[PDB]
């Protein structure tokens, strides 16, 4: 859960 | 007795001279994200991205970088509550371990550590990573696109949190983001230390983190002497 690490 | 989850971003160690890793600006020590911390940069030219963590390592272990006011309160915090303490950082550096820290969950990685690109496998690394070390090896730490480590017990102490600290943490970088809305859901009260806003806090600080972190710590173990 929570998906890859990534900036909004 | 609360059980408590602390949550550390790159603000953190800004003080203890670990050049916050900007993202706003796109540029970590004048290098493009996607060109240092991204699969897709790696295999362009591992030679320059394993260069730059091979610095970045080096810068880590240092004589002026040390850990700070901040982490040493951390430190405290988990000497009091003891088990139901938990500390989760997005940082790759290993200022939470000089300071006393234990069971730290680096989410992203750390950059004491490194990976085979075929196994996986992890072993311990200080020094530089040259073009002649095998089982070929890789920074341990999580680029963007890649997925967070520790995940499962995180998300497992989250729902259990009474108090949620999310600390010098930018919110721009997900999932860790969006751990304080999770935190809230499961009824945690929600705490924010931050240099500056940007970041669901019920109760929130702003300052150096060297000054803040330790005043709330010593007014949360106080408050339940
Ligand atoms: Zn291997």
């Amino acid at each position: 859960k929570g998906g890859a690490k990534r900036h909004r | 007795k609360p059980r408590v989850l602390v949550l550390t971003g790159a603000g953190i160690s800004a003080e203890s001279g670990i050049r916050t890793f900007r993202a706003a600006d796109g540029l970590w020590e004048e290098h493009r994200v996607e060109d240092v911390a991204t699969p897709e940069g790696f295999d362009r030219d591992p030679e320059l991205v394993q260069a730059f963590y091979n610095a970045r390592r080096r810068q880590l272990q240092q004589p002026e970088i040390q850990p700070n006011a901040a982490h040493l309160a951390l430190a405290k915090l988990q000497d009091a509550l003891g088990d139901r303490f938990l500390l989760v950082t997005q940082n790759i550096d290993n200022l939470h371990e000089r300071a006393g820290n234990t069971n730290v969950i680096h989410m992203h990685g750390e950059l004491l550590k490194v990976r085979c690109s075929q196994s996986g496998q992890v072993l311990d690394w200080t020094g530089d990573v040259t073009p002649e070390d095998k089982c070929p090896l890789r920074p341990h730490v999580v680029w963007f696109g890649e997925m967070p480590l520790g995940m499962d017990e995180i998300y497992m102490a989250l729902s259990m949190a009474d108090i949620f600290i999310a600390i010098g943490t930018s919110g721009h970088v997900y999932p860790a983001a969006g751990f304080v809305h999770e935190a809230k859901l499961h009824g945690a009260h929600t705490v924010e230390l931050n240099l500056e806003p940007s970041q669901e806090f019920a109760e929130k600080y702003y300052g150096p983190a060297s000054q803040v972190v330790p005043e709330f710590v010593e007014k949360l173990l106080k408050g339940l002497k």
